[PDB]
RNA sequence: UAUGUUC
RNA sequence: AGAGGUGAAAUUCUUAGAUUUUCUGGAGACGAACAACUGCGAAAGCAUUUGUCUAAAAUACUUCCAUUAAUCAAGAACGAAAGUUAAGGGAGUGAAGACGAUCAGAUACCGUCGUAAUCUUAACCAUAAACUAUGCCGACUAGGUGUUGGAUGAAGUGCUUCCUUCAGUACCUUAUGAGAAAUCAAAGUCUUUGGGUUCU
C-alpha cells in the first residue's frame, strides 16, 4: 500500500486542483514559480529528469519520483496516454502537500 | 410463550424485536474535564477536545479506552 | 448398501488427502484411512534388559526405547491381527 | 451469499426509534455541510457515514435529517457519476488484471476475476436500468484502468 | 584404563551385521556379519547366527584390546524397514554376556524426512 | 593389525574429562604421513561422557581432529545433535511443533546453522485435549526464536557458545522470550552444524586447548 | 470477414510442409512479428530488425534480445538473480 | 502371510 | 568374504575389495514424525522457511445503495491420474520388455533389471467409484458431546478459563417423522400429495 495512496491523492488533485502534464508546460510553470508540486514517472529520460530536477531545485519545488513509468502515470492521472511528467500548478483539496 | 419475553438480552441480535448492541457514551479522562460524544464498537481512532489524548483503540469489539477516566452512557 | 456411515475413513470437510505407505506391503492407502500404530518399544526383552544393565557402565543406565509409528493399508492390519472383523452392533464401538 | 457458500448473517441493526436521539441537542443545520466538506475532502459515501457516526457522534443521518447521504450528495451535486459500490468493482477488477497480466499461472485469481466481471455487469445491468448510469455504459475490460477518473 | 570402539549393529531382517569400528567411525576393527557363521544360505537374519556372529566378535576385540563398545543399532534403511530384524537382540545379547563392557546405546537408523518413492506398486506387495 | 598403533583424543578446555577415547592408524610407510589420515577425523561422543554427569545425556557433540603433536590427537567442536530417542520421546500427538533454522557467524567468522524445536503447553486450567497453536503465532514464534539464536550466536565468539550450549542458555531464552506470546515446554537447539570454518590457526587451538 | 479459420498468418505457405511444421513455426512468427513494450519510452514500438536486435520505432533505441521475442525465459531469470543480490 | 484346477 | 533377495531359491553385485563404517561434493524427487472423523478451496485440489503479489470467508458495525435477487437450455472458466506435442530434467519408482523363480502350464501374482512415464516449462486432452453414489436457494422441526474462527460478559493468576452468540465442522441419542429396508436431523415437515428452480 505504497502507491494506492499517492495515486488516491493523484485522483483528488485531478478531481478538484488544477495541473498540466508535460515536459513544457510544467517547465514553464515552475519557471514562473506557480508550481507546488512536480511529479516524475520511472521511465523519464535521464536528461529531462535531472533538467527537471535541476529547474524544481532552483524554484524550490518539490520533486515526487512516481512508482510506475509514463503509462501507469497516465492511467493514474485518468488519461489515455503516456504522460512521464506532472505539475500541479495548485493543490486542491488533497494532502499532497505533507 | 415468546410474547413478554423479557431475559432475551442474551440472545442473539435480530431477536424478537431487533435491537443493537451498541451505544453512545460520553468520556471524562482524570484531571482533564473535557466532554466528547464516542460510539461503542467504534472503527476510527478518537482524540480529546480539550486537550488531545488517545481514548480507544479500534478492534473487532468495543474498544479498549483507557485505565482511568469514566465513561457514560448516553441513553435517557 | 453402506456398511460404514463414514465411509471406512476419516475425510470430512476435504477433497483429498495424500496417501501414505503400507509399512508391511508398501500400498498407497489415503492417511486418514490407514490404520495407524505408534510402537513405543524396548531395544530388548526384560532378560536382555537384565543382561546389560549390569553388563553396562554408569551404574544406571536406562535403555532407550525405539519408537516406530508404522502405518497399515487394511488388508495387511486384519492379516496381522492389528483389526478384527467385529460384528454389525459392536462395528460402531471405537473406545 | 452470491457465490460461494457461507450464509454470513453479519450485519448492523437500526435502533426501534427512527427520529433523531433525544440526547442529541446537535442542530441539522449544518450536518449537511459537514457531508459535503468530508466529500469534497474526498469520501466515498459509506466512509463518510462510517467517519460521522464516529468521529462526529452522529448516527443515522436519516435521524438527523429526514434524508439519507448520497441523496444529499446528489441534490448538492457532488455524487460521482459511477456508483460507489460497482466503483469498487470495477478497481477490484482492475487490480485482479493487473495481477494476473504478470501472473498467468494463476487460475483461482482468473476465476475470481471472473466472477467480479459477472458481478460488474449484473449491477450494472440494474444501476442502467436505473437512470444512475448512461445507456451506453459497457465496462469494457481495456481501459477500466483509467475509466476510474 | 578403558579401551572404547563402536560396534554398528544392522539388523535388516537378512544377515545381521556387526561391525565394531572406532570412534571415529573409519579404521574398523572387526566386520562379522551373519552370514558367514551359518552355510545354509538361509538363517543370515537368525538369533542363533546372530549369537555366534556377536561372540566372534567379541573374541576379536577381547584379543585387539578394546574392551568397551558402544552400540549403534540401525534397521535396514531409510525406504525399506523401520524395524530392526531379529537378529538385534541376540546380538546385543550375547555383546553383553560375552563380557566385554557396553557404555551407551543409540538407535540411527537412516529416517527419511524426505519421501522418495518406495518400491512395489501404488497396491503393493501381493503376497 | 600390527602396523597399527594407538593413539589418544583430547577434549577443549572447556569440557571436563579432557581425555575421551582411544583411536588407531597405520604405519607410515611414507607416501601418507599416517597424519593425515588422522587429521579431519570426526568423533561423536556424548556430552554425558564429556562432563561426567548424566543429565547431559542427550546431547552429542562431534570434534574435529586438527592438531597432532606426538601420539595423541587434540580435536575441535565441529557440531552438536541431540539424540534420536530423546528427539522421540519429546513429540507427542495433541501438541504442536514449531521448528526453526538460522545461518549466523561468530565474532571468529565461524559460519554455523542451527535448528532449534518448540513445543506447546498444556498449563494448568486448560481442561482441553489439545495445545494447538495458531499459524500467526508459530510464524512469529519462529521469527522470536531466530533472533535470539541469531543475536545471541553473532554477539560472542565460538569457544563461549560452545560454553553456553551446554546449560542450554539459550532454549531458555526463547522459553523466556516467547512465554508472553504462547507457553512453550521442553524447547532445545536440536541441531548445530559448521557451514564453514576459518583456516586453521594452530595459535587459537592450542590456546583454547592448553 | 474472418479469412482462414486457423492457419492464421501460416496461410501464405499453402499446403506444402507439414500440419505440425506449420503450426510450430505459426506459434514462433507470431511473436517473431510482435511489437513489443519499449522500457525507455513505454510505446508498445520495438519490432526485431535482425534474428536478435530489436529497435523502438520511437525511441531508435535497439536492444539484443531474443531470436524470435524481445526477452527469453533465461535471460530474464539470470537478470533476476544477479538483480536480487 | 510357498503353490494347489474341475464337477 | 561374502552381499542382495525369497516361503525356499535363483537372476544380480563381489579380491579389480561387493555389502558394511566415516567424510566431502553433486543430482533429482519428496516434504515423515507434528497430522486430527482438524483447516482452506467451486470442484479437481492444497502441508519445509521467508518475502512479495492476489483473492476469499466468518465475525463486529446506529457505514453506504435499495430489490440490485434464486435457479438456470445455449454459452464460458477450471477440471486428479493416465495419455499427446516440444524443450529440459532424469535420483527413486516403474505400463512395455528381458531374465530368475513358482506352476500341469504362468505370457501373472514373487525376485533382479529396465524403456516410456512420473518432475519443470509451454501447449493439448476434458475424462474418474470426478462419491457424502445425496443438484442449488429458502422456511420450519430435538436434546447432548465435541471441535475450528470471531464477538459478548464474568472469574484463578497485566495474563489464563467459564457464559452467551454468530458462522463452520463432525459425532451420539431420539423419534405417535420418513423409508422396502439398510438407514436418514434429512433421505423429515408427501394420498393431510403444490415454497422456487435446473438436470436426469
Amino acid at each position: 500500500s505504497a502507491g494506492d495512496n499517492i495515486n488516491a491523492k493523484l485522483q483528488l488533485v485531478m478531481k478538484s486542483g488544477k495541473y498540466q502534464f508535460g515536459r513544457k508546460s510544467c517547465l514553464k510553470a515552475l519557471r514562473t514559480g506557480k508550481g507546488k508540486l512536480v511529479i516524475v514517472s520511472s521511465n523519464c529520460p535521464s536528461i529531462q529528469r535531472s533538467v527537471i530536477e535541476y529547474y524544481a531545485m532552483l524554484s524550490k519545488c518539490g520533486v515526487h519520483d512516481y512508482h510506475g513509468d509514463n503509462n501507469d502515470l497516465g492511467t493514474a492521472c485518468g488519461k489515455l496516454f503516456r504522460i512521464s511528467c506532472l505539475v500541479i500548478t495548485d493543490v486542491g483539496d488533497s494532502d499532497i502537500i505533507k | 410463550n415468546p410474547d413478554p419475553v423479557e431475559e432475551s438480552k442474551k440472545h442473539k441480535l435480530k431477536r424478537l424485536i431487533p435491537t443493537p448492541n451498541s451505544y453512545f457514551m460520553d468520556v471524562k479522562c482524570p484531571g482533564c474535564l473535557q466532554i466528547t460524544t464516542l460510539f461503542s464498537h467504534a472503527q476510527n481512532v478518537v482524540l480529546c477536545g480539550s486537550c488531545n489524548i488517545m481514548l480507544c483503540q479500534p478492534t473487532g469489539g468495543k474498544c479498549k479506552l483507557t485505565e482511568g477516566c469514566s465513561f457514560r452512557k448516553k441513553i435517557e | 448398501p453402506k456398511k460404514r456411515r463414514n465411509g471406512g475413513r476419516s475425510k470430512h470437510n476435504r477433497g483429498h488427502v495424500n496417501p501414505l505407505r503400507c509399512s508391511n506391503c508398501g500400498r498407497c492407502v489415503p492417511k486418514d484411512k490407514a490404520i495407524k500404530r505408534f510402537n513405543i518399544r524396548n531395544i530388548v526383552d526384560t532378560s536382555a534388559q537384565r543382561d546389560i544393565k549390569e553388563a553396562s557402565v554408569y551404574s544406571t543406565f536406562q535403555l532407550p526405547k525405539l519408537y516406530i509409528k508404522q502405518c497399515y493399508c487394511v488388508s495387511c492390519a486384519i492379516h496381522s491381527r492389528f483389526v478384527r472383523v467385529r460384528s454389525r452392533e459392536q462395528r460402531r464401538v471405537r473406545k | 451469499r452470491m457465490y460461494g457458500k457461507g450464509k454470513g448473517i453479519s450485519s448492523s441493526t437500526l435502533p426501534y426509534k427512527r427520529k433523531q436521539p433525544s440526547w442529541l441537542k446537535q442542530k441539522p443545520s449544518e450536518i449537511e455541510d459537514a457531508i459535503i466538506k468530508l466529500a469534497k475532502k474526498g469520501q466515498t459515501p459509506s466512509q463518510i457515514g462510517a467517519t460521522l457516526r464516529d468521529n462526529y457522534g452522529i448516527p443515522q443521518v436519516k435521524s438527523v435529517t429526514g434524508n439519507k447521504i448520497l441523496r444529499i450528495l446528489r441534490a448538492q451535486g457532488i455524487a460521482t457519476t459511477i456508483p460507489e459500490d460497482l466503483y469498487f468493482l470495477i478497481k477490484k477488477a482492475v487490480s485482479m488484471r493487473k495481477h494476473l497480466e504478470k501472473n498467468k499461472k494463476d487460475k483461482d485469481c482468473k476465476f475470481r476475476l471472473i466472477l467480479t466481471e459477472s458481478k460488474i455487469h449484473r449491477i450494472s445491468r440494474y444501476y442502467k436500468r436505473k437512470k444512475l448510469l448512461p445507456s451506453n455504459w459497457k465496462y469494457q475490460s481495456s481501459t477500466a484502468s483509467a475509466l476510474i477518473a | 584404563e578403558l579401551v572404547f570402539g563402536v560396534a554398528h549393529i544392522f539388523a535388516s531382517f537378512n544377515d545381521t551385521f556387526i561391525h565394531v569400528t572406532d570412534l571415529s567411525g573409519r579404521e574398523t576393527l572387526v566386520r562379522i556379519t551373519g552370514g558367514m557363521k551359518v552355510k545354509a544360505d538361509r538363517d543370515e537374519s537368525s538369533p542363533y547366527a546372530a549369537m555366534m556372529a556377536a561372540q566372534d566378535v567379541a573374541a576379536r576385540l577381547k584379543e585387539l584390546g578394546v574392551t568397551a563398545i558402544h552400540i549403534k543399532l540401525r534397521a535396514s534403511g531409510g525406504t525399506k524397514s523401520k524395524t530392526p530384524g531379529p537378529g538385534a537382540q541376540s546380538a546385543l545379547r550375547a555383546l553383553a554376556r560375552s563380557g566385554l563392557k557396553i557404555g551407551r546405546i543409540e538407535d540411527v537408523t537412516p529416517i527419511p524426512t524426505d519421501s522418495t518413492r518406495k518400491k512395489s506398486g501404488r497396491r503393493g506387495r501381493r503376497l | 593389525f600390527t602396523k597399527k598403533e594407538w593413539y589418544d583424543l583430547k577434549a577443549p578446555k572447556m569440557f571436563l574429562v579432557r581425555n575421551f577415547g582411544k583411536t588407531l592408524v597405520t604405519k607410515t610407510i611414507g607416501k601418507k604421513l599416517a597424519t593425515d589420515s588422522l587429521k579431519g577425523r570426526i568423533y561423536e561422543v556424548n556430552l554425558a561422557d564429556l562432563n561426567n554427569d548424566e543429565d547431559q545425556a542427550h546431547k552429542k557433540i562431534k570434534l574435529s581432529c586438527d592438531h597432532i603433536i606426538n601420539r595423541d590427537c587434540y580435536t575441535d567442536f565441529c557440531g552438536l545433535s541431540i539424540t534420536r530417542d530423546k528427539l522421540c520421546s519429546l513429540i507427542r500427538k495433541g501438541y504442536t511443533l514449531i521448528e526453526g533454522h538460522t545461518d549466523v557467524k561468530t565474532l571468529d567468522n565461524y559460519h554455523l546453522r542451527m535448528f532449534c524445536i518448540a513445543f506447546t503447553k498444556k498449563r494448568q486450567n486448560q481442561t482441553k485435549s489439545t495445545c494447538y497453536a495458531q499459524t500467526s503465532q508459530i510464524k512469529k514464534i519462529r521469527k522470536k526464536m531466530v533472533d535470539i539464536m541469531t543475536a545471541e550466536a553473532s554477539k560472542v565468539l565460538l569457544k563461549d557458545l560452545v560454553k553456553k550450549f551446554i546449560p542450554e542458555s539459550i532454549g531458555k531464552e526463547i522459553e523466556k522470550q516467547c512465554k508472553k506470546i504462547y507457553p512453550l515446554q521442553n524447547v532445545l537447539i536440536r541441531k548445530v552444524k559448521i557451514l564453514k570454518r576459518p583456516k586453521l590457526d594452530i595459535s587459537k587451538l592450542m590456546e583454547l586447548h592448553t | 470477414s474472418r479469412r482462414t479459420k486457423k492457419v492464421g498468418l501460416t496461410g501464405k505457405y499453402g499446403t506444402r510442409y507439414g500440419s505440425s511444421l506449420r503450426k510450430q513455426i505459426k506459434k514462433i512468427e507470431l511473436m517473431q512479428h510482435a511489437k513489443y513494450l519499449c522500457t525507455f519510452c513505454g510505446k508498445t514500438a520495438t519490432k526485431r530488425t535482425c534474428v536478435g536486435i530489436w529497435k523502438c520505432k520511437k525511441c531508435k533505441r535497439k536492444v539484443c534480445g531474443g531470436a524470435w521475442s524481445l526477452t527469453t525465459p533465461a535471460a530474464v531469470a539470470a537478470k533476476s538473480t544477479i538483480i536480487r543480490l
